[PDB]
């Protein structure tokens, strides 16, 4: 691969990370 | 003693001694009976 | 009442008894009059000697009091055991005999707590009591 | 190079963080 | 009405001897609920042979 | 605490009371007859849940039941 | 020849099992004294082997590529002696022991002490049930037709519903 | 009085360590929470399915990324006959220098893991060729998992909460899942094969940018509307055509040749194109159609048991059909993956089938109502439940008496120097069925060995075109299509039939007896999971409906253990060309022991000797690691609780009397594990140790030889 | 050294006469691992007649012990005070059972 594609994939993985944190904080409520 | 031999462990053993010795003596005169010939 | 102070039996021992649970909340004490100077097993380890007494013993559990209170009724026929549970760092005084008599004896004035006016095959299905605060055995 | 940073982060550091918030969430009280 | 010595079949669905034959030993001559005492050939898991039933749980197969 | 419920097929046999190791049970007079008795559990908070009261009941499928509920320090039987 | 199985009289793998079984006993015989007692027990073992290969060759068995006699249960009557014939021979014997112990228990249960007679077995009632057990394929036919071989479900005890 | 667990407030008053363990166990049991309503219940189920759906998407993006980043996918496309697929790169600080030289495998410079899932084989036939194409798939599945975790939180908001009547309306649910989810998404996958996967198998690069330009057919969609659908069945890929190039390829897109590709030993993609097309047409027309229905709709545990039964059947359906009919190019040649793929789904199918009866058993305690459910099919199966168990008690005991004695016969007889006396039953019934399907090796000569039969001829409309392709595969002994079986295969299938009958016997025991017996008539008053009813009435240990699940988990592991030992050893002679090892040695139980467990675990167990170490030393470690965790479950299984409660009551003492440690105090009073708890703890260590041990053995005994 | 110790000849029936192996010399049986051949050589035994009479000598001793168990319960059963005498029992078992037993074996 290219080295810039790895940090792009880590960047777009923050979008499920906040949403999994947002869902679990609503599922707990 | 006859009323002792009617009890379950002895009559469970001598008949099993009889039924085994039935099968033991069969395989001595009739060895290796796979099928009915 | 508990009549503390009352003389502990002549014992000196038992690692197995009355640890840190007792000082914070809920230890127990069984009090009896033993009509000899004889030896008896404890629920902790085994001996003490029962006094002439007014004998008292501070135990950790109520289960250990009724086990010792059964031994005094069995082996020595002293059925005068009277268990307690302590004050401010405890909960409830005068646990047994709760109405002045032994529980196997009938006493009028008691009320049937936990009674059911039905059999056990007449218990409802749990699907009938689903999503409700009722339980399949309470009435 | 990114393996050498990430695998002691979630192998050591990130479990030690989530163990801390859980152990406080367990033993807290209302 | 069941009398003593009558061979009954038990309709108590919770009982160990449900739909089984037993002989009534006695009936209690008062208004006590469950007065019918039936003695069974077969022991249950607590190895007893008697129980108190009502007249609604027994029949008169004789 | 564990819940202890006594059903009306009891006969006043007094056997579950004297088989209790934590002194939960007791005998009480009955309403509709005023001669026979029934067991009663006024001290269910003491119940450890050993089910020794079910081992002593002579009725077919015993008249006293023990349902193991929430576990406190008494019902866990803890010396600590 | 039902599944590519050549018969054992012309199966060369089966005829080669005999060549190696006796060669593993003749070399076991080659060291011993010829008139000795372990010598004659190996010739009794060599000839017991030859009495099972000639017993399996002439019986018309089916040997595969390994050379071992395979059995064919779909029951064909040309291969009836494998499972069908000793199976019928089994079923009478097992039903004899079955109907005897069932006839014994019905006779014992309608007595004074039934559980006592299960421990100590009444040789009158035991040999009676053997006499009632030899006739079991006939005896169960009129037993099933009479209605007293089985019981209705209002007579058996059954778990709560 | 603490807060955790929020689910059970009666667990929060528990001051022991049981509160910690039972908070983890009563966690996702949403019917047990305090204050829950059924309207609030189904919405928590719906959002949790969104959380689970994202995990499947995040997991697949991880498999796509680590092959794109740390794999050798481009190196493997050019030569799948020599290149081993790389799972991910290894970065452990605990390695040595001689170990990095031993794990720098498949010609790589870094420690890598040789993959045994075969997603290389799956993505190579979906069309992918380059490492950048896999990364774009991993990027896309991070968007779908973001779509899943957003929509789960969205459907808990008060304006977007689905109504309760929307949940319990199953009439519109089946129209849409068969229609949209099963039909259109098989019609959509039909679009992937003809546009992308078929031209990528013929040397043409079809990606997202150029697929609107190029057409799948030289006469695209002009004969779809006039009805001339037969022109899509033109000159296909011949026997000359190697996969993935224009070397003698074809232009057909929906063909029904049957059989396999002559070089990859896999299905033709034109077959899979015409397959999911017709699956789409059947599922589309099946979705235009919409006191027992009041029971299945009300009961959440009913539909869950039927789903795990439906999943558990079709999961075995995958594993049985994937090795005989390889759907993926070069998956038949990868022996280790093919072995790992059968054993994967069969162990899951056992767990799904056990959990099917488990959740039906929970329905009978919680949701079943015998006053409402009467005289239907359900309340009749309960009515003669003693007749079902006892007749399952026979066929368990009928097989196990005999197929064990058939083994002990063949053991004793083979041990006495006389192998010529074994009871070898040829499986003529199954050998008929292969001869019914066309295998002319045996010579039964009816039904598609009959060249003049009406099925092979099809005298109605001259149909039989797929039979030239099928009959050149089953008759040829180069693949695993309808394997040649003998009398050793007889004895295992009746061990298998013993296992499926016995596991059903335990599972339907506690299912039907979940509501009461003569021992405990009120077993519905105590719930699905509870230890016992004491020592009275003879003692009632393991009596509950939970503990009938618990005994059958040993039986499914043993049944799949019988199954996958038979799969592996049969193929270990098929792949090695020496079929005679399974022929003579599988008839008796010592050859099953000597020539499978002892002979094949030699190269595994030399993973690390005192002279060196190999790439199998991670498997030889995990082998022994699996033995140790399996044996630890025995400790919670054999030894029971009140030994340990009286062992902790002395460790509590020795902690309260030790100076400089008397000061440090617990908040939870330490207790032993509960009765139901360490049945689960002992079964978990048993089941993990069962599976970890075989997966280390099944991989390393096949990777050492292929 | 060369000949393996062996007893327990196996009967010529269904195939278990393959257990009667080539164990040494002109004998066929099970190679035993009980050390009785080495125990009887240290006792000095050179012929099978001395083993045959010892097998008879144990059976008459077995009947002697079995008669003594009948006698000392049914006929002449000692009282409690015969059993509570531990000092006379320790005196007798030390010098008599263990001492004379090791004195007579030293002979
Ligand atoms: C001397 C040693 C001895 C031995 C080895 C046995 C062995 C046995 N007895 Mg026992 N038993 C013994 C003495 C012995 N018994 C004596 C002295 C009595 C009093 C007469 C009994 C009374 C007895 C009864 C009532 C039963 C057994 C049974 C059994 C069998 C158990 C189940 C089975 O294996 O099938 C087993 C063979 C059971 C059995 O069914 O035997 C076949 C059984 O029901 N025994
Ligand atoms: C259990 C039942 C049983 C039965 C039906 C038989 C039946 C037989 N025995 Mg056998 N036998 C048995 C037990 C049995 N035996 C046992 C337990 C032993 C060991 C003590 C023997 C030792 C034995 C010897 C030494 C001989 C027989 C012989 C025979 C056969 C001749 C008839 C006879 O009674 O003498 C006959 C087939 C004889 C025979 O005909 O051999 C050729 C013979 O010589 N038996
Ligand atoms: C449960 C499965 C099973 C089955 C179907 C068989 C069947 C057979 N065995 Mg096998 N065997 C088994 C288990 C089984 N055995 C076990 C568990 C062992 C280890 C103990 C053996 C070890 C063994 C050996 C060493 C031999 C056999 C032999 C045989 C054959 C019997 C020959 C005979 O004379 O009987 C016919 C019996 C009669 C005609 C009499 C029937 C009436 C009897 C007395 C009723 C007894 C009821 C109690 C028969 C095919 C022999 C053989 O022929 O090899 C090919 C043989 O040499 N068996
Ligand atoms: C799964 C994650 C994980 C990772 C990435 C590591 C990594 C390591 N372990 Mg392993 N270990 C782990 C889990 C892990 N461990 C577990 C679960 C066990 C129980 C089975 C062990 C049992 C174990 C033992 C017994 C030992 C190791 C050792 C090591 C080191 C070997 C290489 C080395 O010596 O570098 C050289 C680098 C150093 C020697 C120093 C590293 C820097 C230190 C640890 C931190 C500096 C303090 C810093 C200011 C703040 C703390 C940060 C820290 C918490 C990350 C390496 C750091 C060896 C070791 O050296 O332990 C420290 C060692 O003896 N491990
Ligand atoms: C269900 C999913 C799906 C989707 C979204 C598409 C979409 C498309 N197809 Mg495809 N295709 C599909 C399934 C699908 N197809 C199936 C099931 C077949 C087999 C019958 C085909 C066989 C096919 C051919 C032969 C052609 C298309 C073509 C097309 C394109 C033009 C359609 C049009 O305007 O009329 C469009 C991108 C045409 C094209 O040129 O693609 C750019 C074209 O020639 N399709
Ligand atoms: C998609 C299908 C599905 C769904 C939605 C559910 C949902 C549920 N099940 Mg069911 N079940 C299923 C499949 C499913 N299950 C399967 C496949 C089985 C057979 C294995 C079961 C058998 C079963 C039983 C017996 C019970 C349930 C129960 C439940 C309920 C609560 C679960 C819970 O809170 O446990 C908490 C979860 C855990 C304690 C997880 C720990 C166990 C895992 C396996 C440990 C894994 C080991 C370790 C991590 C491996 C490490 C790797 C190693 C290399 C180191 C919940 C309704 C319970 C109930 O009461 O229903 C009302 C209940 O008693 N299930
Ligand atoms: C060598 C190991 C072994 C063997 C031979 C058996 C054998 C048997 N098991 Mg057992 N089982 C085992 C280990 C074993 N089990 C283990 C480790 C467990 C987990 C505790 C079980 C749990 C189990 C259950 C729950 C049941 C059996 C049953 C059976 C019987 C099945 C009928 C048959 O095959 O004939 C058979 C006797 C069944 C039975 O006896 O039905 C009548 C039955 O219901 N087994
Ligand atoms: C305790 C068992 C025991 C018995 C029954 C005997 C018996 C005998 N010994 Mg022996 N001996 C023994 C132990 C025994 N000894 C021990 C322990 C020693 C070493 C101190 C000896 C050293 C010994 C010698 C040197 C001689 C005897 C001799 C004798 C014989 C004649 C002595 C006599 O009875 O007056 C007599 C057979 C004499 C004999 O006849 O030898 C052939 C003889 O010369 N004994
Ligand atoms: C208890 C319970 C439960 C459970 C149940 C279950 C779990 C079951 C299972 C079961 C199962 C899971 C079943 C299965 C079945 C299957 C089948 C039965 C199949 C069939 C098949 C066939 C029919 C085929 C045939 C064929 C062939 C072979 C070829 C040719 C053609 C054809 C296609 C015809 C529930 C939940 C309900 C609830 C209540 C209770
Ligand atoms: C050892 C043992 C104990 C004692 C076990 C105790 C007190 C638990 C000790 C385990 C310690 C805490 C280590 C466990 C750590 C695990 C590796 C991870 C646990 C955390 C998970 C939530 C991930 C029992 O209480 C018991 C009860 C019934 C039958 C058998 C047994 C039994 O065998
Ligand atoms: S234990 Fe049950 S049956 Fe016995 S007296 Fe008490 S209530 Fe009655
Ligand atoms: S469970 Fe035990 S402590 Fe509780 S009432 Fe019954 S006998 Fe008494
Ligand atoms: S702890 Fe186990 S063995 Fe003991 S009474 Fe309960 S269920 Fe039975």
């Amino acid at each position: 691969l290219a080295d810039g594609q790895i940090f792009t994939a880590l960047a777009v993985a923050l979008v499920p990370g906040i949403l999994a944190l947002r869902l679990a904080l609503e599922l707990y409520k | 003693f006859s009323k002792y031999l009617s009890t379950a462990p002895v009559i469970g053993t001598l008949t099993a001694f009889f039924l085994a010795g039935l099968l033991i003596e069969i395989n001595r005169f009739n060895p290796d009976l796979l099928v009915y010939p | 009442t508990l009549n503390l102070n009352a003389p502990t039996p002549i014992f000196g021992g038992s690692t197995g008894g009355l640890l840190r649970k007792a000082e914070v909340e809920e230890f127990y004490s069984i009090t009896w009059t033993g009509k000899s100077e004889t030896v008896f097993e404890l629920p902790t380890g085994g001996a003490a000697i029962m006094r002439a007494g007014e004998n008292l013993l501070r135990l950790a559990r109520k289960e250990q009091c009724i086990a010792l209170g059964a031994q005094l009724k069995d082996k020595f026929k002293i059925t005068d055991y009277k268990i307690y549970r302590v004050y401010p760092s405890g909960e409830v005084q005068f646990l047994h005999p709760k109405d002045g008599v032994f529980p196997e004896k009938v006493n009028p004035g008691r009320v049937a707590v936990g009674s059911n006016k039905r059999r056990i095959g007449q218990n409802p299905d749990p699907a009938k009591l689903k999503f409700k605060g009722q339980e399949t055995f309470d009435s | 190079n990114l393996p050498s940073i990430l695998v002691p982060m979630v192998g050591i550091v990130l479990p030690a963080i989530v163990m801390a918030l859980l152990f406080v969430y367990i033993e807290t009280d209302e | 009405m069941v009398q003593r010595g009558s061979k009954v079949r038990i309709l108590r669905k919770e009982s160990y001897w449900y739909q089984e034959i037993g002989t009534v030993a006695s009936i209690d001559q008062s208004g006590i609920k469950y007065p019918v005492i039936v003695r069974f050939e077969k022991v249950n898991y607590s190895n007893v042979n008697s129980n108190n039933f009502s007249l609604d749980e027994v029949v008169e197969v004789e | 605490a564990h819940t202890v419920k006594i059903y009306d097929t009891c006969i006043g046999c007094t056997q579950c009371v004297r088989a209790c190791p934590t002194d939960v049970l007791e005998m009480v007079p009955w309403d509709g007859c005023r001669a026979n008795q029934i067991a009663s559990a006024p001290r269910t908070e003491d119940c450890v849940g050993c089910k020794r009261c079910e081992s002593a009941c002579p009725t077919d499928f015993l008249s006293i039941r023990v349902y193991l509920g929430a576990e406190t320090t008494r019902s866990m039987g803890l010396g600590y | 020849d039902v599944a590519g199985l050549i018969p054992c009289s012309q199966s060369d793998a089966f005829e080669r099992r005999l060549k190696n079984t006796t060669q593993r006993l003749e070399n076991r015989l080659k060291k011993y004294e010829p008139g000795s007692a372990p010598a004659e027990a190996l010739q009794k073992q060599i000839d017991k082997t030859q009495q099972r290969f000639d017993k399996y060759r002439n019986s018309g068995l089916l040997c595969g590529a390994d050379g071992l006699p395979h059995l064919i249960t779909d029951g064909r009557w040309s291969h009836a002696g494998e499972f069908t014939i000793p199976g019928l021979l089994f079923l009478y014997i097992a039903g004899f022991i079955g109907w005897s112990g069932r006839s014994y228990l019905q006779a014992v249960a309608a007595s004074d002490n039934s559980t006592e007679k299960e421990i100590i077995i009444d040789i009158p009632v035991a040999l009676q049930s053997v006499s009632k057990g030899f006739v079991w394929p006939l005896a169960a036919l009129q037993e099933f037709s009479s209605g007293k071989l089985t019981a209705r479900d209002e007579e058996i005890t059954i778990s709560p519903r | 009085g603490t807060k955790f667990p929020k689910a059970s407030q009666a667990l929060a008053q528990d001051p022991t360590t049981r509160r910690i363990w039972y908070g983890i166990a009563t966690a996702n049991d949403f019917e047990t929470n305090d204050g829950i309503t059924e309207e609030n219940l189904y919405q928590k189920i719906f959002a949790s399915h969104f959380g689970h759906l994202a995990i499947i998407f995040l997991w697949t993006s991880g498999n796509l990324f680590h092959v794109a980043w740390q794999g050798n996918f481009e190196q493997w496309v050019k030569d799948p006959l020599n290149t081993r697929p790389i799972a991910h790169a290894i970065s452990d600080p605990h390695f040595g220098q001689r170990a990095i030289e031993a794990f720098s495998q498949a010609g790589a410079s870094s420690p890598v893991n040789i993959s045994y899932s075969g997603v290389y084989q799956w993505w190579y036939t979906q069309g992918m060729r380059t490492n950048e194409e896999l990364y774009n798939g991993a990027i896309f599945l991070l968007i779908l998992s973001a779509l899943s975790l957003f929509a789960g939180w969205l459907h808990l908001q008060p304006k977007f909460r689905p109504n309760l009547s929307w949940f319990k309306n199953a009439e519109s649910r089946l129209n849409h899942h068969l229609g949209g989810l099963f039909g259109t998404s098989s019609l959509a996958w039909t679009g992937h094969i003809v546009h992308v996967a078929i031209p990528e198998s013929r040397g043409q690069h079809v990606g997202w940018d150029n697929f609107l330009q190029v057409a799948p057919h030289p006469a695209g969609l002009q004969p779809f509307f006039t009805g001339n659908w037969g022109v899509y069945t033109e000159n296909p890929d011949t026997a000359n055509h190697v996969f993935g190039s224009s070397d003698g390829a074809g232009t057909a897109i929906l063909t029904f040749l049957g059989g396999f590709h002559p070089q990859t030993q896999s299905l033709w993609l034109t077959d899979i194109a015409h397959h999911h097309l017709a699956i789409a047409v059947l599922f589309i027309v099946a979705g235009h159609m919409y006191g027992l229905y009041d029971t299945v709709n009300n009961s959440l545990h009913f539909q869950l048991g039927l789903a795990l039964a439906a999943l558990g059947v079709i999961t075995s359906l995958v594993a049985q059909h994937m090795y005989s009919i390889p759907p993926y190019a070069y998956l038949a040649r990868d022996f280790t993956t093919q072995a790992a793929l059968y054993t994967h789904h069969q162990y899951i199918a056992g767990f799904l089938m056990v959990g099917a009866f488990a959740h039906g058993a929970i329905f009978l305690v919680r949701d079943y109502d015998a006053e409402q459910n009467k005289n239907n099919v359900l309340a009749r199966i309960i009515d003669h439940k003693e007749a079902i168990i006892s007749h399952l008690s026979w066929v368990s005991l009928f097989l196990g008496f005999h197929t064990l004695g058939l083994y002990v016969h063949n053991d004793v007889v083979q041990a006495f120097g006389t192998p010529e006396k074994q009871i070898l039953i040829e499986p003529v019934f199954a050998q008929w069925i292969q001869s019914v399907h066309g295998k002319s090796l045996y010579g039964f000569e009816v039904l598609l060995n009959n060249a003049d039969s009406i099925t092979r001829v099809a005298p109605g409309s001259a149909q039989p075109i797929w039979l030239p392709g099928w009959l050149d595969a089953i008759n040829s002994g180069n693949n695993s299509l309808f394997l040649t079986i003998g009398p050793g295969d007889f004895l295992v299938h009746h061990a298998i039939a013993l296992g499926l009958h016995t596991t059903t016997l335990i599972l339907v025991k506690g299912a039907l007896d979940a509501r009461g017996s003569k021992l405990m008539p009120d077993k519905k008053d105590f719930g699905y999971s509870f230890p016992c009813d004491g020592p009275g009435r003879g003692g009632t240990c393991d009596i509950s409906a939970w503990d009938a699940f618990y005994l059958a988990v040993f039986w499914m592991l043993n049944t799949i253990g019988w199954t996958t030992f038979y799969w592996h050893w049969k193929h270990l002679g098929v792949w090695q060309g020496n079929v005679a090892q399974f022929n003579e040695s599988s008839t008796y139980l010592m050859g099953w022991f000597r020539d499978y467990l002892w002979l094949n675990s030699s190269q595994l167990i030399n993973g690390y000797n005192p002279f060196g170490m190999n790439n199998l030393s991670v498997w030889a470690w995990m082998f022994l690691f699996g033995h140790l965790i399996w044996a630890t479950g025995f400790m919670f299984l054999i030894s029971w609780r009140g030994y340990w409660q009286e062992l902790i009551e002395t460790l509590v003492w020795a902690h309260e009397r030790t100076p400089l440690a008397n000061l440090v105090r617990w908040k939870d009073k330490p207790v032993a594990l509960s009765i139901v708890q360490a049945r689960l703890v002992g079964l978990a260590h048993f089941a993990v140790g069962y599976i970890v041990t075989y997966a280390a053995f099944l991989i390393a005994s096949t990777a050492s030889k292929f | 050294t060369t000949i393996k110790p062996s007893a327990q000849v196996v009967w010529p029936i269904v195939g278990q006469e393959i257990l009667n192996g080539d164990v040494g010399g002109g004998f066929q049986g099970i190679q035993i691992t009980s050390g009785l051949f080495q125990m009887w050589r240290a006792s000095g035994i050179t012929t099978e007649l001395q083993l045959y009479v010892t097998a008879i000598g144990a059976l008459v001793m077995a009947a002697l012990m079995l008669f003594a168990g009948w006698f000392h319960y049914h006929k002449a059963a000692p009282k409690l005070e015969w059993f509570q005498n531990a000092e006379s029992m320790m005196n007798h078992h030390l010098g008599g059972l263990f001492g004379l037993g090791s004195l007579s074996w030293a002979g």
